[PDB]
């Protein structure tokens, strides 16, 4: 007689089951132990030393803490650009705005958006949607090839006929609105701007041109962030402070291990050439017999 | 049966294919009111068509 | 393309017809502008719309 | 085999019909609803068990699947429900809305 | 039963019953198998839809029958499906160069490399997609890329298996050029793999004890140009009557794992004119 | 166009088979003397798998002789390698009655009774056109030897697809395929299947009557107006 | 059930090359809802080690904890980082059941010769099933690895959910 | 289907009466030309010391094989069969014939006085399907067992196998290899056969882990078993380019092999007449 | 519609008329003058 093993795995039945948590407390799970299984005839031991424990919370704590010290470089920097333009900024979207009224609110309106955006922060912001498109896997040479591009000579005109033809008005940008009032902050929302050719102003919309008019009401701020690292805070009557989001105070690899923009992998209902519409999904539900 | 015989002047992109194949001159700018006789070798624009 | 059943049907005029090359040679190197090179036996031609 | 050919004369509508005289109704006009377990044979409940007591407390016997690409080229149809034992009104349909 | 009949719909311009009548001992195929049919049957434009799979496509052509169009008198037309062995003949559609002597399957239609892409009819949105006629070496070859890429398809990213597509959807016969179109994997591609996966491993358990060496000696005693080109990719018992047993287990498993490639041979060629245009196959269809 | 053979038949193997709607198989045997047996379909179903308690009994006893007890000891000679000896010769034109009988087989053209248990379909027989093929099975969930045969009625004409969805349907047989490969490195296990038609039938054709023979009855379904082709043993795993 | 068994074979199919150990594991709807279950397409997990970077790397250090200098062309300096995110992650096996079921029930359905010391009743309304590979290069087990799951949905999303290795061992681990 | 055959040759009265008892034997011819000289008959124009048996066989499977009916003054009718027609064909073979046994050809391997001056007359045997099997079966591993023949019991075990068996039929099967050195043909078989044992037993490890990430068979796991079981013999035993070259030299050495593999049937016996010199039959095909 | 008839007009004339245009101080008005509709066309190399 020859029992497989595949025999004496099933007729081992699991010994006990288990179940566990996660760092966060957020999600627990239910592990089961078998009998049979080959981690038992290991000969295997646990040095659950303590300061490789603290050693390991200290990365945790890294690894946690790489977007929220992102945030804090991001408001140091607010308050650095506040200070040295000497608190007179610049109007950069176009919004229709008066002066007889009286300014003196909408400054302490604005301070208190600042406050209550810092009270609301997360993992679903303005920073890192803006950086996940920058995080890709072409995003570098596309990024250094329209920098050759957008650096080209004179057009000469042998060139400009016989040779081979020329090839973006519009961005995709990031955004999170805080309401001051209300106190609801909008964490994350897609925008699409232009450039309002009456003057050299900016115009925000949404996906099917319905013109964002938050920025008529005086409730409400806005930051904006684009996938060429630009920082746009916005208070009421159009006027912006623009900066630039810092990267030197973060690790490359805590970048990468946080939020990598993720490319495919191949499975059943996908095209083996990339780019095309895809069919149905699996989709192994509970309303059919698995046919 | 040497597969070239000036190699200066049998490859694609060279000398005498960038003075003298007219879609070459044609990026660089000419007078196509002048004639050269050397063209009629070099137009494989039109010798493969 | 032509009724070609129109050439093969209707009477034509008998003619010693020659020229120089031999027919299927000048048939696959396209001396004319149009042809039509049925091989076997068409039955084609029996078939009027 | 004869092919017949036919050319209408008339410029517009030079034949007029008229359904004069009814004699019999071939279906039933009854009540008796049009059950829609049979006409969505996929459709099982999540959960087993009151998806069991359902298909009890109704008349329709058990889900069955429905045929693939292959099969369906070379079937016309399903025709699921057979001919029951008592027929002496004729055929019958009843579906409805909420 | 045999000879069935195809009931149009539309009134029939002169240019489409002459591009009819010029398609006259072409392979069409049809679904049903009954006696009339209306228009919507014929062809391939009923089943093809684009981005669902070419392997599905050929699945569905697979169990079709198929029938030789002749003699269309307006409004029909009488289609024939051949009886088995008698000899029929087939004029082609694709541009698939012919040879005397060689056997014949039908295939899906593929991408042509200039694209002529001649619908053979316009009609309100019915158009006539053919099937191609195919003999057995690039069928077999068609067939083998697209297992290839589904055996090469799994547990990679879209790069590599590009930068390999790239080479490996170009497949040429007689100086000829092709693309396959729509390489998209199925459920039914996974079927396959798993029994060509099932039929390999159960080749490489039974192997005996001077098989698994054969090459290893082969390449150490003697040396030739296939020897060194197939080394790249890489006794004690005697019972010989256990390794006829063992090899017929091996044989069984070998057809096992070529039938996963092989479609049936639906002609073979007895005489093709020299246009290659017409043929006398000797086959049913 | 029937194109038909004759074969001699002894006096133990009339049984069951004077009906039109029969099958010889010509068996292979080892012992020397016959060489082969012109055995019955209905013989195969004494050493089936999808045979029932009753089934069983009721075919014992009409199958009671020497020369069905020596099929039945070849038969058990060598297990798993019964297509090495099984060979199908069509169906039966006109039985001719007799000790050493001699009855017309037709094996092409035009000229079949089947027990419920080998008859089975995974469809509504909604096909116009049917095909029937001999599909048995090598199984190893007993401990020793399980060959179970059947007759198939699939609206597939496709060989490949057909064995594809079968493979679906029988999958549980290549696990105890393999199971059995793993659990006995000296024997060899030929195939896990064979496939081979027996010609196309209609679906108006298909009945369930009432074949009685020596007063043992039997439900029987029926495919009236048959057809044969032989497109013969292939095997599947 | 039939998911986890062959992971457990595969694991100690591959402990030549890599010094892997495998973890089974059930998850119920308190980790997803059930339209994040029925689409689901894989399960990826990673074993970062205690005060170090993971074990996909290079065994001492690499040179991606550089400053990321506030560009785009040296954003991640290079898609070689890319391709060393793309390595430090390994792909799990995967099945999902969408079925309300009882556990112990299910395996009892099966020939699982299941011996609990209570009956503890777990009825949740799904059930995937995925095997985590945690891992020891020396055969000694430090119990202060993290392990790291990560789900992703056809879509691309994910919400990579993680815990330490000491209070998953603390029990099974002295049970041996 | 009728087929003249001429000779250029002088045929003698004793030749024609040499030649008229072979009334309807079957011949191969490679195509169906209508007038063909005998040089194209017969299995002459393939047979060579460096072509060998295998590449015969596979030279045998695109020919016709005709039927001789009538002979008459310098012409021979040939009569081609078609699937359905019965036929009396004369045994040439070895081998006897029974009831109900599908045949095959297969090529002459050592067997009456039947020749012609410098052209050899030669038909191919007919044979049951069991032996053609087997023989195909010793064939190939008398041609495993040709590099290695140093020892006796190979020699020995050689000699076991030279002599095959069947009903009242005991033949020598020639040694293909001779001085130690085998045919190409045989040789290129076994390599691809070892070949494909090889890249099975290497590659199946890849591609359970490639498929099963997916959907999980009992099936798939008790093949991962037996694949744990073959690596523990093995183990007691002792970059995209390479799996792409890898899975396209494993098909390509299995497409090479359905010559061997697949045995089609070509007659299937009727009533026959005593003495087995002939019998009637249903050409399949 | 650009995009389209940017690809009809690639030969030499088109495309340096299209440089002619938009080079001097001036407008457009004072650079174009209106003729009328065109009926016939000759079409050889130099058309009429």
């Amino acid at each position: 007689d020859e029992v497989a093993r595949t025999d004496e795995w099933k007729g081992a039945g699991v010994s006990r089951l288990r179940e566990v948590w996660d760092v966060q407390h957020r999600v627990r799970l239910r592990v089961l132990w078998y009998v049979n299984s080959f981690w038992r005839s290991r000969e295997l031991s646990y040095d659950d030393h303590e300061v490789e424990l603290y050693r390991a919370l200290d990365a945790y704590r890294a690894r946690i803490a790489v977007e929220y010290v992102l945030i804090r470089a991001v408001r140091d920097e607010i308050y650095a650009v506040l200070r040295r333009d000497g608190g007179a900024l610049p109007q950069r979207f176009a919004c229709h705005v008066s002066r007889n009224m009286s300014w003196r609110v909408v400054w302490e309106l604005c301070r208190h958006a600042l406050a209550l955006w810092m009270d609301w922060a997360d993992v679903r912001s303005c920073i890192i949607k803006a950086l996940t498109p920058r995080l890709s896997r072409g995003a570098a040479a596309a990024a250094q090839r329209a920098r050759r591009q957008r650096e080209r000579s004179a057009p000469k005109p042998q060139e400009l006929l016989f040779g081979p033809r020329n090839e973006p008005a519009e961005q995709t940008w990031y955004a999170d609105v805080v309401r001051c009032v209300r106190a609801q902050v909008d964490l994350g929302v897609e925008v699409r701007a232009a450039r309002c050719p009456r003057t050299g102003l900016w115009i925000v919309r949404d996906r099917r041109g319905r013109l964002r008019r938050w920025l008529s009401q005086p409730e409400v701020c806005v930051l904006y962030v684009t996938p060429d690292l630009d920082f746009y805070w916005v208070l009421p009557g159009g006027f912006a402070v623009s900066s630039r989001v810092t990267l030197h105070g973060l690790a490359q690899r805590a970048l990468r291990d946080r939020f990598q923009n993720f490319e495919a992998v191949l499975a059943r209902g996908m095209h083996v050439e990339a780019g095309r519409q895809e069919p149905e999904t699996p989709r192994v539900s509970g309303r059919r017999l698995p046919f | 049966f040497a597969a070239t015989h000036n190699p200066w002047a049998s490859q694609a992109g060279c000398l005498s294919d960038v003075l003298y194949n007219t879609r070459h001159r044609e990026r660089l700018g000419y007078n196509s009111k002048f004639y050269s006789p050397c063209a009629q070798y070099f137009n494989t624009e039109e010798i493969i068509a | 393309m032509e009724n070609w059943s129109a050439l093969e049907l209707l009477p034509k005029v008998g003619i010693p017809t020659d020229f120089l090359t031999h027919v299927k040679t000048s048939a696959g190197e396209e001396m004319f502008e149009a042809l039509r090179i049925y091989y076997g036996d068409d039955p084609e031609r029996y078939n009027i719309h | 085999t004869q092919n017949i050919n036919t050319v209408d004369m008339g410029l517009g509508y030079t034949s007029n019909t008229c359904v004069a005289y009814v004699n019999r109704v071939r279906t039933d006009m009854g009540v008796r609803v049009q059950d829609l377990f049979r006409v969505f044979p996929m459709n099982v409940y999540r959960h087993d068990e009151v998806d069991r007591w359902i298909r009890h407390a109704a008349g329709v016997e058990r889900p069955q699947l429905l045929d693939t690409e292959t099969i369906s080229m070379l079937t016309f149809g399903s025709m699921s429900e057979r001919n029951a034992a008592a027929t002496v009104h004729g055929q019958k349909a009843a579906c409805e809305l909420i | 039963e045999a000879n069935i009949f195809c009931t149009f719909d539309h009134k029939l311009s002169i240019a489409d019953v002459g591009k009819l009548t010029k398609l006259v001992a072409a392979v069409v195929p049809i679904p049903q198998r009954l006696h009339l049919i209306k228009h919507y049957q014929l062809g391939l434009h009923q089943f093809v839809d684009h981005t669902r799979g070419y392997v599905r496509l050929r699945g569905l052509l697979r169990n079709m029958t198929l029938t030789l169009m002749r003699r269309v008198e307006g409004n029909q037309i009488l289609l024939h499906v051949p009886t088995h062995g008698l000899l029929y003949t087939v004029l082609n559609t694709g541009p698939v160069t012919w040879e005397k002597g060689d056997a014949l399957c039908v295939l899906p239609p593929l991408f042509h490399g200039p694209l002529a892409r001649e619908n053979l009819l316009t009609l309100g949105q019915w158009e006539l997609v053919l099937p191609w006629i195919v003999p057995m070496p690039l069928a077999l070859e068609i067939n083998q890329r697209l297992l290839i890429m589904g055996l090469f398809s799994l547990d990679r990213s879209y790069e590599e298996v590009k930068a390999a597509v790239q080479q490996l959807q170009t497949i040429t016969f007689r100086d000829a050029t092709f693309t396959i179109p729509d390489p998209v994997i199925d459920q039914h591609l996974l079927i396959d793999m798993k029994t060509a996966c099932l039929s390999m491993s159960m080749v490489a358990n039974l192997a005996s004890e001077l098989t698994m060496t054969y090459v290893r000696k082969l390449a150490l005693e003697d040396s030739s140009m296939l020897l060194v080109k197939c080394q790249e990719l890489l006794p004690q018992h005697v019972s010989p009557d256990d390794e006829i047993a063992r090899l017929s287990a091996l044989f069984v498993m070998l057809r096992q794992l070529d039938d996963l490639i092989r479609e049936q041979v639906v002609f073979t060629v007895c005489d093709v004119s020299p246009d290659n245009k017409s043929a006398t196959c000797i086959f049913k269809g | 166009q029937a194109l038909t053979a004759r074969f001699f038949v002894p006096e133990g193997l009339v049984e069951f088979e004077a009906q039109p709607g029969a099958l010889l198989i010509r068996m292979e045997t080892g012992c020397d003397s016959p060489r082969h047996l012109y055995i019955s379909l209905y013989l195969l179903g004494i050493r089936a798998s999808n045979v029932s308690a009753s089934t069983r009994c009721l075919l014992e006893s009409v199958y009671t002789a020497s020369a069905a007890r020596a099929a039945l000891q070849w038969l058990d000679l060598g297990p798993h390698l019964l297509h090495r000896r099984l060979e199908t010769l069509g169906c039966v034109k006109t039985v001719s009655l007799g000790i050493t009988s001699l009855l017309t087989c037709v094996m092409r053209g035009y000229l079949l009774m089947i027990p419920k248990d080998m008859y089975l379909t995974w469809e509504e027989t909604r096909g116009r056109l049917q095909y029937v093929y001999l599909i048995i099975v090598y199984d190893y969930d007993g401990p020793e030897t399980r060959p179970g045969i059947y007759v198939l009625t699939s609206s597939i004409a496709h060989w490949q697809t057909l064995v594809d969805v079968a493979r679906g349907k029988f999958a549980r047989e290549r696990c105890s395929f393999v199971n059995r490969r793993i659990t006995r490195p000296r024997q060899i296990p030929l195939c896990t299947g064979v496939i081979q038609k027996l010609g196309w039938c209609l679906a108006d054709d298909i009945h369930t009557s009432f074949l009685v023979h020596k007063e043992l009855k039997l439900s029987v379904v029926r495919l009236d107006n048959f057809s044969v082709e032989l497109g013969d043993f292939r095997e599947f795993v | 059930m039939e998911t986890h068994l062959y992971s457990d074979l595969a694991f100690e199919a591959r402990f030549a090359d890599d010094e892997q150990l495998p973890l089974h594991l059930v998850l119920d709807q308190e980790v997803l809802s059930n339209e994040e279950a029925e689409t689901l397409r894989y399960v990826y997990y990673r074993n970062v080690d205690s005060a170090g970077r993971s074990t996909g790397r290079a065994p001492g250090g690499d040179e991606d904890d550089a400053p990321a200098s506030d560009d785009a062309e040296d954003a991640v300096g290079g898609d070689r980082a890319f391709d060393r995110e793309r390595r430090t992650w390994q792909r799990a096996c995967f099945r999902v059941l969408p079925r309300p079921l009882e556990l112990l029930d299910y395996l009892r359905q099966s020939g699982l010769t299941v011996t609990l010391e209570k009956e503890q009743r777990v009825r949740m309304f799904y059930a995937v099933f995925t095997t985590l590979g945690l891992r020891c290069p020396d055969n000694r087990l430090s119990g202060a690895q993290t392990l790291h799951l990560r789900l992703v949905w056809p879509d691309g999303s994910y919400r990579d959910w993680e815990f330490l290795a000491r209070d998953l061992l603390r029990e099974e681990m002295e049970a041996n």
